[PDB]
């Protein structure tokens, strides 16, 4: 690869004037340039001037693959960075999406969100349906179970999907390109939607509605014929226009997991698996039409434990944290993976569900990506420099001479 | 206050059971009537963390007998030790698994699994507060090793904070007397790496070649090898029914054990160990506790640590004794033997003291060793399976119970994992 | 009134509050039920004096003391032992499960549910409190309870009350021996707590003290009873100013001021010198410049360094017995004479002198023979740094590889954290650094 990495991109939110009046553009962070970040701690009157010890500046660079500034809007946000990889998808590869974030990060609102601001997963499916646009079959006739082999459906389990769909959407329903076809005319493309999460290390389905208030979608992680992994009894719904996956994905989110913080807030606790995947089926058809799986997982936060310290919660906040610190070893290995070095090392994906569920792309059957959001206000500077630590390529300390005081 | 809640399946275990709790009842002064003719004051001092008290100073241990067929029933309850325990833990079942993973785990244990669970709920709903689980088996076997696997994926879903420890019997390569031993073995091992805190092997070879060479028997039994392994039992655990100058539980030897998640395959080791008639000519002092714990032929494993590193070693000490001898002593092991420990952890040794030691003795100490070399165990075991899963050996006695060949496949690629992941630390760096 | 409060946390807080309490109670003549016979036979003065004891209506005195071990077992001795019916029966245990050697443990997860009970505590004791104030705190790096938990208890403390000396006395790792793996995580954790909060930390050693007993009072094979029994002559040393009369007096105030020179550098070195056997307390005359020589001797410190590779910044000597101020200052010219001890240029005087009239007292079963005089030293010197640096390389040998991290991050606690008090270390070390240098006109 020309140096692949794994192309981290860094999206800082604008400020609300809600905010500024509050005094919280303090100079913390700022764009050195489109590779490399610099973050600076509230210090002088931003915070208490008296002790600080060696506090003075505590200045960290940070380098990145881009950053992307407030001045980039939705849709050239989505442009410069997923086009290329719906191409790719398009083509017959498969892609995944890191995203990471806390709480008024935007991540939300950038990867979906306002139908008008669309954002990357309302984009990306927009561009992707209006490819294959002429190019659909007329009914469902094979479901995408596994990454590699399908499964044949008769007029009654046909008819029995619908119904399935049908009740998913008529419940809870409320209001919350084809110019570079890759082929037309001699494969039918079919689009089917698969929405679940990890939560202490438990595997839930979320297409299933609120039968009961016990959450009996233990799904068990089995391996294939050829061992690659795979979530066992995952429901698949087929989507024809881009509004039913949009609204599919509101009610399974609706069914998600949330919990309160520590402000009269509310976040997630669990890392959410959305998964596309297109069928390529020839006139032949043969068996096991070819498969594209593109990727999106939202992952918690993580938060510290001592604010939080009243309630079951912290069990799930310890597990959150140990998911992501594996997800970090994999990367460094996949960093270290590179020819860059000749040693290398083995991948410990064992070690977590999540690392487990995304074998073949740290093995090589696919390749990933990964998006941090940041606030900029001064307030959350330590969550940033948390975020900026998990995810940026490289870090540097330049040492900060006003730093040592007390000493003369 | 923390306690233990026992678990035994299968002939094996059954019988460690046995032997392991006459061995803790003789600690504490109770005889098989249950009733406490003890003389010291520190022996009801932490009793309840592995007894409940029962109306007129009546102590039961907290030992639950996961399939007491008939046949070993009829064993323990009319053994010496067979009244004490309480009749309702007695779960059993009839027409057993018969060496085969597959009625143990899918056909046979799953209509008896429910039973088992009940009764671990009720006992551990009855406790202050748990520190974690013991489970006594075989693998190689049939009920044993598929129910015991089955108990400790039900155990861990419904308690995954508390800790989980085992005393796995493994199969050992020259003395067999099970022909499909290496599926139920490698099956086993995909089910306990994933479910498990920490894993003690003990090999059957290791435990013959301590009974000659160390102690000079002649005609061997099981009752000796049953002996050894409950007094590691009793080893690992002293420092939490008993106080000392440096105390330790299960979950601090867990901490200071196992670098990595997965890395938690240990070998463990008692000193001292001397025939009767050798004893009058060496003085037991913590020098020779120390030369015989890391000597390569006291090991309970079969796997010499020779050929491989040791990632982290464990030292319980029992008795009075001087805090400088044992630090000069552990630091000495490492200066002198440092081709045998990974360069990336400065000191390997965790160390921890009881001030009462064993009735009869003056001094001892249990050894858990944690190294490179336990890979081997494994490699044996799944060059045996390939032998038979090239051609399907006996593979349609487990597929007519309802369990695809892929399940096979899996296992061996997770097993052969382990060892992958055991081999990074061996090679210097 | 001249008061202060103990806190001890951990197995070692414990053992070692053992040893000091028993020296206490020897000291002033207090029984190990609380009861003085000489109150009554004399019927005058203060012998439970209320630096350490608080007299109740019926003549029994209560030590000014809490401890908590999260672990029953070192607790439960104290409420079995000679000593039960001594303390209050406020003595917090909590431990249905201990730390584990696990800081985050003690810190985040489990130390909590507890605090609010030791703050109550402490309270209670404070608020008996009419006069002087500071807290001695006993702990040990390297373990969990000793690291997290004293990091919660003294965040806390230090908003509470503010402006009160914390004194520390903490079991700093040894350079090779140990009795645990994940003893540098701890340790370097700790360094936030024993920074920011702490007023003035002294460090000792194991394997320092394990040498002094070899070689001064002839233990072939010593135990924590004898390591725990020296830190107590020690700590009895620093605080008999506030209890007993002298020729010069030296408060925790006076203590302080003329030994930290800048708010970061609180970390000074412990000596006592007249550390001798029995049969060797023959054979010498053990006179003041003996003492004050033995003190300034790299063999005889409590922390394995080299105060030869490093520069003196402040001493503080504190003579116990018949001392008399003319050979003091005699001893003191002596020392500045030697060109083996070398002192920053920015303290010309840099030395502190208090003189007590009590001597020492023996603890029976004790191995340090009866001695007319004796000298406590506590000197800030930059060879201290030499024991951080050390303890950092092992740090890093477990950070590269990312070995036992997932135990302290599913516990509650970011990994980047680690790479923080790191930071924080090389800081302060830097500074060690910079201190000593000579000045440029
Ligand atoms: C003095 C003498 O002539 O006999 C001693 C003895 O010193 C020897 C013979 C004993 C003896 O050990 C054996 O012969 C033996 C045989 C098979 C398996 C294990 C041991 C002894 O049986 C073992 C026994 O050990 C104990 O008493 C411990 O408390 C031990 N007890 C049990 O395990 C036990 C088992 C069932 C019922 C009651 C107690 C123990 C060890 C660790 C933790 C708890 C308890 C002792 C001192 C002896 C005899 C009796 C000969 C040795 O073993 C132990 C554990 O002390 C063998 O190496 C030591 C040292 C000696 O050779
Ligand atoms: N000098 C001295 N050191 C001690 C004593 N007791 C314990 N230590 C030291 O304490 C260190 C480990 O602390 P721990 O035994 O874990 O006690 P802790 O700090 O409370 O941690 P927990 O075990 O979780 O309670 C060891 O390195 C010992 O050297 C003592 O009595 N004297
Ligand atoms: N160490 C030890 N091993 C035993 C004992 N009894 C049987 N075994 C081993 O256990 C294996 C047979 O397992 P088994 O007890 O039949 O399991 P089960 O059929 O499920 O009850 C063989 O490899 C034996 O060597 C014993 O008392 N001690
Ligand atoms: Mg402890």
């Amino acid at each position: 690869d020309t140096s692949e990495k794994v192309k981290v991109y860094l999206r800082i939110r604008p400020f609300l004037t809600s905010e500024l009046d509050r005094q919280e553009d303090q100079g913390c962070v700022c764009i050195e340039n489109t590779e490399t970040l610099v973050l600076q701690a509230p210090k002088d009157s931003f915070a208490l001037k008296s002790n600080e010890r060696g506090v003075g500046q505590a200045t960290h660079k940070f380098t990145f693959s881009q950053i992307f500034g407030p001045e980039v809007g939705q849709v050239a946000f989505f442009n410069l960075t997923m086009k290329e990889m719906v191409k790719d998808v398009l083509k017959g590869q498969n892609w995944l999406i890191y995203t990471y974030g806390v709480t008024n990060s935007g991540k939300t609102y950038t990867i979906q969100g306002t139908s008008k601001d669309a954002g990357i997963l309302p984009q990306s499916l927009a561009l992707i349906f209006n490819s294959l646009q002429g190019q659909l079959h007329p009914t469902p006739d094979l479901k995408p179970l596994l990454s590699n082999e399908v499964i044949w459906l008769d007029s009654k389990q046909i008819r029995q999907e619908e119904m399935k769909k049908l009740s998913l959407l008529i419940g809870g329903l409320q209001e919350e390109d084809t110019v570079p076809v890759s082929v037309p005319a001699d494969i039918r493309f079919s689009v089917w939607i698969s929405f679940f999460e990890i939560y202490n290390e438990l595997l839930y389905d979320l297409l299933e509605p609120p039968s009961h208030q016990h959450k009996r979608q233990t799904l068990r992680l089995c391996e294939d014929q050829n061992g690659n992994p795979y979530v066992k009894d995952l429901n698949w719904i087929h989507v024809r226009d881009v509004e039913e996956a949009w609204k599919l994905l509101k009610v399974g989110r609706k069914n998600q997991s949330f919990a309160s913080t520590h402000m009269n807030q509310q976040s997630s606790r669990s890392h959410s698996i959305f998964s596309i995947r297109i069928l390529h089926l020839q006139g032949e058809g043969d068996i096991v039409p070819k498969i594209s799986e593109l990727s999106l997982c939202d992952l918690a936060g993580s938060e510290r434990c001592k604010h939080q310290k009243s309630g079951e919660r912290l069990k799930e906040a310890g597990n959150i944290n140990t998911s992501l610190h594996t997800l970090g070893r994999c990367i460094a290995a996949l960093r270290q993976n590179q020819q860059n070095r000749s040693k290398q090392n083995l991948i410990p994906f064992r070690d977590s569900k999540l690392t487990r569920v995304f074998q073949g792309f740290f093995t090589g059957r696919g390749r990933s990506c990964m998006i941090v959001n940041v606030n900029p206000c001064a307030s959350t500077y330590d969550e940033t420099l948390h975020a900026a630590k998990f995810s940026a390529l490289a870090s540097q300390l330049v040492h900060a001479p006003p730093v040592h005081l007390g000493i003369p | 206050m923390r306690e233990i809640v026992h678990i035994q399946a299968g002939q094996c275990g059954n019988q460690i059971g046995a032997k392991f709790w006459e061995v803790i009842s003789d600690e504490h002064g109770i005889d098989p009537t249950g009733s406490y003719h003890g003389d010291s004051d520190l022996q009801l001092e932490r009793i309840n963390v592995y007894y409940n008290e029962a109306t007129g100073n009546k102590y039961v241990p907290r030992a639950i007998l996961v399939d007491l067929e008939p046949g070993t029933m009829d064993s323990v309850r009319s053994g010496p030790f067979g009244q004490i325990f309480r009749p309702d833990n007695f779960v059993f079942g009839q027409s057993g698994a018969g060496n085969n993973w597959a009625k143990g785990h899918y056909t046979e244990g799953a209509e008896l699994v429910d039973s088992v669970l009940d009764v671990v709920r009720k006992e551990s709903e009855s406790c202050d507060c748990l520190q974690g689980f013991q489970l006594t088996h075989s693998l190689g076997g049939g009920t044993g090793s598929g129910m015991g696997t089955l108990l400790i994926s039900k155990i861990r879903e419904e308690y995954p904070d508390r800790i989980m420890n085992t005393f796995s019997v493994m199969p050992s390569p020259k003395v067999s007397d099970t022909v499909v031993e290496p599926y139920n073995a490698t099956l086993s091992v995909h089910q306990l790496v994933e479910n498990t805190d920490e894993t003690y092997c003990i090999d059957n070879e290791a435990l013959y070649d301590i009974c000659f060479r160390t102690l000079k028997l002649t005609t061997p039994t099981y009752g000796d090898l049953n002996h050894l392994v409950s007094a590691t039992m009793s080893g690992v655990t002293t420092c939490l029914r008993f106080p000392g100058q440096l105390n330790a539980d299960l979950r601090k030897l867990a901490v200071n054990m196992v670098p990595f998640p997965r890395l938690h395959f240990f070998m463990p080791g008692f000193a001292p160990l001397t025939s009767r008639g050798s004893q009058q000519y060496r003085a037991l002092t913590v020098p020779e506790l120390t030369q015989q714990m890391f000597d390569s032929k006291n090991m309970m494993a079969a796997c010499d640590p020779r050929h491989g590193r040791y990632l982290t070693v464990a030292a319980i000490f029992r008795g009075r004794m001087s805090m400088k001898e044992v630090d000069e002593q552990m630091l000495n092991v490492q200066n002198k033997n440092s081709s045998y420990f990974v360069e990336w952890i400065p000191n390997n040794v965790k160390t921890a003291v009881c001030d009462i030691p064993p009735r009869g003795l003056k001094m001892s100490a249990t050894f858990i060793g944690n190294s490179t070399a336990i890979q081997e165990l494994f490699k044996r075991i799944s060059e045996q399976f390939t032998a038979m899963f090239r051609r399907k050996a006996f593979l349609h006695w487990y597929t007519g119970e309802g369990m695809d060949e892929m399940e096979f496949t899996e296992a061996e690629s997770n097993m052969n994992d382990l060892v992958s992941e055991y081999q990074q630390y061996q090679d210097a760096t | 009134m001249r008061e202060c409060i103990s806190i001890h946390v951990g197995q070692a807080g414990v053992q070692i509050g053992n040893a000091c309490w028993e020296l206490y109670c020897l000291e002033h003549g207090i029984q190990p039920d609380g009861q003085m016979p000489s109150d009554k036979t004399i019927g005058g003065g203060d012998d439970s004096f209320n630096t350490f004891f608080s007299e109740t209506g019926a003549g029994k005195h209560v030590p000014r003391a809490v401890f908590v071990d999260l672990e029953p077992t070192v607790i439960d001795e104290v409420r079995t032992g000679t000593y039960r019916q001594l303390f209050h029966p406020e003595q917090l245990i909590t431990g249905k499960e201990d730390a584990a050697n696990n800081y985050a443990r003690g810190h985040y997860t489990i130390g909590k549910e507890i605090i609010d009970l030791v703050l109550d505590r402490i309270r209670k004791l404070a608020d008996q409190c009419t006069g002087l104030q500071g807290f001695l705190v006993f702990h040990s790096f390297g373990g969990g309870t000793g690291s997290g938990f004293t990091s919660l208890l003294m965040e806390r403390l230090s908003v509470d009350y503010g402006k009160k000396s914390k004194l520390e006395f903490s079991i700093y790792p040894a350079p090779q021996v140990s009795t645990a793996v994940v003893e540098p995580y701890n340790s370097i954790l700790t360094t936030h707590t024993t920074l920011e909060h702490s007023d003035c930390a002294f460090m000792v050693d194991n394997e320092a003290i394990y040498d002094i007993c070899r070689r001064n009072l002839d233990i072939e094979r010593p135990t924590y009873t004898n390591l725990n029994r020296l830190i107590s002559q020690i700590v009895s040393s620093i605080t008999a100013s506030l209890r007993f009369d002298g020729a010069l007096n030296v408060d925790l105030t006076e203590f302080q001021t003329n030994l930290v020179p800048y708010p970061r550098i609180h970390f000074p070195l412990a000596t006592y010198a007249p550390v001798i056997s029995a049969e060797k307390a023959y054979h010498e005359q053990l006179s003041v410049a003996e003492i004050t020589n033995a003190c300034f001797e790299p063999a005889n410190q409590m922390v394995k360094c080299d105060p030869r590779h490093g520069k003196y910044m402040a001493c503080c000597l504190l003579y116990r017995g018949d001392v008399v101020p003319k050979d003091v200052n005699a001893a003191i010219a002596t020392i500045k004479t030697k060109r083996s001890i070398q002192f920053v240029d920015w303290c010309p005087t840099g030395f502190k002198v208090g003189i007590n009239y009590q001597p020492p007292t023996v603890v029976p079963g004790g191995d340090l023979a009866k001695v007319q005089r004796a000298v406590c030293m506590l000197s800030n010197t930059t060879a201290i740094a030499e024991a951080w640096a050390r303890l950092d390389h092992k740090f890093d040998l477990m950070y590269a590889k990312r070995a036992f991290v997932h135990w302290y991050v599913g516990e509650g606690m970011e990994e980047g954290e680690f790479s923080e008090a790191r930071e924080d270390m090389a800081a302060l070390e830097k500074d060690y650094e910079e201190v000593g240098v000579d000045s440029v006109e």
